[PDB]
RNA sequence: CGCGGGGUGGAGCAGCCUGGUAGCUCGUCGGGCUCAUAACCCGAAGGUCGUCGGUUCAAAUCCGGCCCCCGCAACCA
RNA sequence: CACAUGUUCC
RNA sequence: CGCGGGGUGGAGCAGCCUGGUAGCUCGUCGGGCUCAUAACCCGAAGGUCGUCGGUUCAAAUCCGGCCCCCGCAACCA
RNA sequence: GUCUACGGCCAUACCACCCUGAACGCGCCCGAUCUCGUCUGAUCUCGGAAGCUAAGCAGGGUCGGGCCUGGUUAGUACUUGGAUGGGAGACCGCCUGGGAAUACCGGGUGCUGUAGGCUU
RNA sequence: GCCAGGUGGGGAGUUUGACUGGGGCGGUACACCUGUCAAACGGUAACGCAGGUGUCCUAAGGCGAGCUCAGGGAGGACAGAAACCUCCCGUGGAGCAGAAGGGCAAAAGCUCGCUUGAUCUUGAUUUUCAGUACGAAUACAGACCGUGAAAGCGGGGCCUCACGAUCCUUCUGACCUUUUGGGUUUUAAGCAGGAGGUGUCAGAAAAGUUACCACAGGGAUAACUGGCUUGUGGCGGCCAAGCGUUCAUAGCGACGUCGCUUUUUGAUCCUUCGAUGUCGGCUCUUCCUAUCAUUGUGAAGCAGAAUUCACCAAGCGUUG
RNA sequence: GCUCUGAAUGUCAAAGUGAAGAAAUUCAAUGAAGCGCGGGUAAACGGCGGGAGUAACUAUGACUCUCUUAAGGUAGCCAA
RNA sequence: AUUAGAGGUCUUGGGGCCGAAACGAUCUCAACCUAUUCUCAAACUUUAAAUGGGUAAGAAGCCCGGCUCGCUGGUGUGGAGCCGGGCGUGGAAUGCGAGUGCCUAGUGGGCCACUUUUGGUAAGCAGAACUGGCGCUGCGGGAUGAACCGAACGCCGGGU
């Protein structure tokens, strides 16, 4: 044979890792050098934009550590997006844009900051970064946090901040990582980036299966055939998307219905019967043995 | 050969073991900690004797071989070849030193590892010996015998026991009927109500 | 140690980071004029023997190498010392050893 | 004699406790220290940067000076007969807040709020400590029960 | 004892210093020449580098333990 | 140019 | 530390010079010769010419730095 | 009640196995035109929505291991101060205060902040 | 005659470390580092213990990214204990130039990409500490940069060691100061930063001998007694496996263990170096008993004889 | 150690020669003796080996092998 | 580092045994694994004291109001520095007047003991830690005595 590991040595040496690390969803060797801020600015909040796209979602979030947790000060999801017009297609680079940009100004509309600072209302994909303006309030500033998204070119989490340093958000970025900044070149052109943000990447994907083939045209794109977005109302409906964000970026919070209170989860076996179960078995074992007596 | 036993009597150094800073230890003359019928089950050995030490001392690796064998000569010719079983609950960890001289003094007088060494403490058993308790009066007599070979004084005491196990011998038996012990080759094995179930199964059936 | 023959460090009298062609220092000729020399044969000249030390319990087998760093802006063409740590072998930008590979 | 060197015997002082080893808890971080603060030191392996020296940890010092990374504390260390306040510039990983001025804060609390409080009432409330004082006569009752007696066992040989 | 040197086919020795890969002379064995042996001629076998453990991409070589051998010192009263 | 030796009862 | 001259086939040496040519000897391999080791004669293999940089149509050759070796000469942290 | 995003404490949260998961969600999953990256669209990046809770995940279970917290061990071991105390010594007792750690035996099995859902 | 080079113990002058269970020989405890000693802050000695250093590195420095190690299990043509491929387990059992300790798992490891923060410059502070330097290090600040999408990180090596004054020399730096009554130009001297080294490592330039010897001192220090100690030497117990044909103990007695003695040698260095005459023999007295003989007795494997063991016992002998 | 030979010559001082420079100065060529090189010399100072095998029983080793040096202690003599 | 038996499986191997042979069996003997078991560590450790080391226990403190900043910035934000005002039951015990500056001699051979402790067989030996002694110091006691126990000293009477 050969000697086991886990045993009782092994979990009595054993230091666990800790929990959002055991769970895989927190580089604490990044977030060290994220959240922290300097010793010398004494409680001054160090914001920090987070992204995070999911399967069917995109979460953009803005918070600052704090000693009990970080406190989000405010968030936009991709799903709120039907309201402004997007229908379908939630999750790709055009939504993200969308959901930066409304998170933008859905922070800059609770700091009455909205008139000032506008961004790029002509979006154009360029490399853009807002400046303060003296004699009025800062410009806000926060830092991206990408978690553990490889940060190659063209990731969806920099589609975001596009759309937040287009809002109106101071973010350090360079036009490096955007869709648009060709590698072996080494250079940057905003047209296709501009692209990408008005979801022409995909808008030509539905027109290649146009006439190469329709059925599978139709399984690649079910709900796109369902709410009538052809690529040809695509660029219009982005345009109109952004205007429909800038100008209500407000957030109305579901109304909260009260509920039967009920429990669909199991509670948790008490001591007494967890005892008496024992008692049961060793009878009932002997009870049996017996009938085979 | 070897000096006096009264030169590494009292616990005077800290504890020096035979390790990776002490290297070049001779063997210890004692190298068989068991003997008599030590291959027996713990239902036939019943009385236990003890010889307990009383000084706070050192016990040569030679004493320690030679009252062995003067304990398992008598037994032999009192309880046969296979009525008893010896055990030497001590064994010689400390590495004594020796500065022989071939002059130099005392200039650089750190000695020579010479011999081993076993550290006893007041109270503690040196060496047991298990019998059927017919055979009392053999142990007292064998334990009796050993006792000059080793130096300071020591009490012969007869465990309440059952065996070499820590239980009292008052208690054994039933302990057994309720299966808490089960009997393990020399030893027995305590079973406590806190495994999982299934073990308690395959006791009962 | 092996050290590149190319150093883009800060440069003095450009006041920036600028390439520099790096070469060995060595220690020149001793002038015969210098005020300590003329002191010095000032004082040993006539008769009473050697009238300065002269060390003999040499004990270092080594030196600190001194890499002459040189300005190659067409137009500043200045110098200077730049120390390292000791070392016995010492070369410039040679065999830049690779990273995993047959060796024989 | 022995070494002069800077971590020198410090072979559990600045080890981790057990099964406490790996990335640093994130709280010790962000963590405000104002001037004038009273900090404990306890020099933390994990982090070789900034490390007190060996005879500071476990001393108590003051704040005076804050910078990006680290603070600079005043300790006092005994040298031969004489005492010296020296400062120190120790990174955050190897500092805590004492608690050991806090009970007098709160105390002042008190102090502060049963002053204001009982003086309109006019009732002279007793605001400095006063040690453990001799307990005061009491009866006790032996209702039914009667003592049990207590007597030194035999003694019997244990080995 | 403390210090130093040495251990490599049957024999005597290089190679170690400074890392890769075992050689020299002789002997042994086989076949030839001779009536026969020796000499001579051709051909072959034989050590795994005292031993044990390390460092190294790689150790007869660098490092440590053990065993054996040899040399030098072991003075002032 | 070198090149030694010998088993022998009959 | 200065001067000088050396570093080349496995080994020694020429060629360096007044620049386009890398030869010899021994050793290694094959043939011939002899009774045979040898001896004798030829053939085959065996050199980034210490390394690097510059110059030149052309350098192992001129020039510079480095490294090693030898001889002589020097010696204030 | 419960989940998602980001957390704080970092096993009462881990590990093994088993059971059950409404809704939302998280996922698995479907693809490679574009972005991007591989020996390989497995990972990574990107575009999707046919299928599925099988797995992850969540909850619960185990006379579970571990961990946490007690009891016991035990006023034991050790120890501050004290004696013209004992003992040939080794060591020991007392006075004055402080006071542990296994084995063995119990109980416990994540709390929680901000923001947003679902159970309308 | 005057310079120059060689030779020149013929002659002169001087030197010929320190620590140290006396000195020498040997070591380096002489400058440093890790663990221990060390008595749970720190500090703490010995020629105490186990070791290490006078380096190495253009990356083994600096970022970023992606990965995960040692070992084991199961498999897969050649293929085996071991070549390579795959899956699973794997809290570090690997690796991080070196000694050791600490530290480290989406890293501090491994693999790539780009790089030169191993750069320029003020002070402050820590360590050793006198709270002086050097060395090393920590926080900043001003520049110039690197890297990354960015937060950031980086002014050498994950941390604890890897190093050096004045004087002199050398190099670098400025539209720099002086070079003397003024000016110009070489030269020289300054100012600032590197380097050439002192390892006896707060840093002289250094071979012996003296039995032909000298001086100042030292019992701080050896060679003798005496003292403490008793390893070693000597002497004696205890246990009893055995020996003794048989039979442990007539006489012995292993393996062990407890002591005594100071007629052996050591260990130590307390006394004596403004001197205690340092080997033996000769001579002569006295004392000790651990008794060879003699007196009186006990025991024998004591028939006698002879000889062994033991007791009281040092009276008297112990020679040529 | 001593001695002998030498332009066949590597090194070397002062002086002198030449060249460069406004000059101090710098560079070059030349450069004796002595060392280097090459001989001689021990009634000059001095020195003058190691390991295995081998003969009619044993023993021993005339003989052989090998490693080695400038030579490997010869004639003699000896517990002086 | 280390003693001993148990229960496992060919996980392999050692002589085999009926097997030509066969993890098929056979007794095996070993290592190997799983539960136990004896004994330890100055240079091991999960735990973990006693004694001990810091710091705090107010007026230089708390609490309001206002200005300054080139620092820091969603935000008269953060921090610091300034003014002005209000609060005295002096915020544990016990004891005690403190602070501060010049100039400065001698010393830089130490020794002893309780406890802790290193080398050594040990030493009236060598080396440390803590406190107190001796040295610098008499006196009562230990017959005697540098150091142990009591107690420290102007010159006397009485008492204890």
């Amino acid at each position: 044979f050969v000697k086991v590991v886990k045993n009782k040595a092994y979990f009595k040496r054993y230091q666990v890792k800790f929990r959002r690390r055991r769970e895989g969803k927190t580089d604490y060797y990044a977030r060290k050098r994220l959240v922290i801020q300097d010793k010398n600015k004494y409680n001054t909040p160090k914001y920090r934009m987070i992204v995070r796209v999911t399967n069917r979602d995109i979460i953009c979030q803005i918070a600052y550590a704090r000693i009990e947790g970080d406190m989000i000060v405010c968030a936009a999801y991709a799903h709120e997006l039907p309201k402004y017009g997007v229908k379908v297609g939630l999750t790709n680079y055009a939504a993200a844009y969308c959901t930066g940009l409304l998170l933008a100004r859905r922070l800059l509309n609770r700091f009455g900051m909205d008139k000032i600072y506008e961004g790029q209302v002509e979006v154009t994909g360029d490399e853009y970064n807002v400046e303060s303006i003296d004699g009025q309030p800062g410009a806000f500033t926060c830092y991206l946090d990408a978690g553990l998204a490889r940060t190659t070119t063209g990731n969806k989490v920099f589609g975001a901040l596009k759309g937040a340093v287009d809002g109106g958000l101071s973010i350090p970025h360079s036009t490096k990582r955007f869709p648009g900044y060709d590698s072996e070149s080494k250079e940057f052109n905003a047209e296709v980036h501009r692209k990408h943000i008005m979801g022409q990447n995909v808008a030509d994907y539905m027109r290649y299966l146009m006439e190469e083939d329709e059925d599978a045209y139709k399984k690649q794109f079910s709900q796109y055939i369902k709410n009538n977005v052809t690529p040809d109302m695509m660029e219009e409906m982005y345009k109109k998307a952004h205007a429909a964000i800038r100008e209500n970026p407000v957030y109305e919070k579901k109304p909260k219905r009260e509920v039967k209170k009920k429990r669909w989860n199991r509670p948790k076996m008490s001591l007494a019967q967890k005892k008496d179960r024992v008692a049961q078995k060793k009878a009932s074992f002997l009870r049996a043995q017996e009938r085979a007596a | 050969g070897r000096r006096p036993a009264r030169c590494y009597r009292y616990c005077k150094n800290k504890p020096y073991p035979k390790s990776r800073f002490c290297r070049g230890v001779p063997d210890a003359k004692i190298r068989i900690f068991d003997l008599g019928r030590k291959k027996a089950k713990v239902d036939e050995f019943p009385l236990c004797g003890h010889m307990v030490s009383d000084e706070y001392e050192q016990l040569s690796s030679e004493a320690l071989e030679a009252a062995r064998i003067c304990a398992n000569k008598y037994m032999v010719k009192s309880c046969g070849k296979d009525g008893f079983h010896i055990r030497v609950r001590l064994h010689p960890f400390h590495v004594i030193r020796i500065n022989k001289m071939l002059q130099t003094g005392m200039r650089g007088a750190f000695g020579k590892p010479q011999g081993t060494v076993a550290r006893v403490h007041i109270g503690q058993v040196i060496m047991s010996i298990r019998t059927k308790l017919q055979n009392k009066e053999h142990v007292v007599e064998a334990l009796r015998r050993a006792k000059f070979k080793f130096p300071g004084r020591q009490k012969i005491h007869i465990s309440k026991k059952w065996g070499f196990t820590k239980f009292n011998a008052d208690e054994f038996e039933d302990m057994v009927a309720e299966k808490r012990l089960i009997p393990d080759g020399c030893g027995v094995k305590y079973i406590p109500n806190r495994g999982p179930l299934d073990k308690w199964r395959a006791l009962h059936s | 140690v092996n050290v590149p023959k190319t150093r883009r460090t800060f440069c003095k009298k450009c006041g920036k980071h600028q390439p520099h062609k790096v070469t060995q220092y060595k220690k020149g000729k001793d002038s015969l004029y210098a005020q300590g020399k003329r002191r010095y044969d000032r004082k040993q000249s006539g008769y009473g023997g050697q009238t300065k030390p002269i060390f003999r319990k040499k004990a270092k087998t080594t030196k600190k190498i001194v890499l002459r760093l040189e300005c190659v802006e067409p137009n500043c063409r200045s110098k200077r010392m730049l120390a390292i740590k000791r070392c016995k072998h010492f070369e410039l930008g040679g065999d830049k050893k690779r990273k995993g590979q047959v060796i024989q | 004699t022995n070494t002069k060197g800077k971590r020198r015997g410090t072979r559990y002082m600045f080890s981790r406790p057990f099964r406490k080893h790996g990335v640093v808890p994130l709280a010790t971080y962000m963590r405000i220290y104002k001037k004038g603060d009273i900090v404990d030191i306890k020099g933390m392996g994990t982090v070789q940067k900034g490390m007190p020296h060996k005879c500071y940890h476990g001393k108590t010092g003051r704040v005076y000076n804050v910078t990006q990374h680290a603070v600079g504390i005043v300790v006092n260390k005994q040298v031969k007969g004489k005492i010296l306040a020296k400062r120190i510039n120790v990174r955050i990983e190897h500092i805590k807040h004492s608690k050991s001025r806090d009970s007098f804060l709160k105390r002042v609390k008190e102090n502060d709020q049963k002053k204001k409080e009982a003086k309109e009432k006019g009732t002279w409330v007793q605001l400095k400590r006063q040690p453990a004082p001799p307990r005061e006569a009491h009866f006790v009752r032996t209702n039914g029960k009667e003592p049990e007696l207590l007597e030194p066992i035999p003694y019997e040989f244990m080995a």
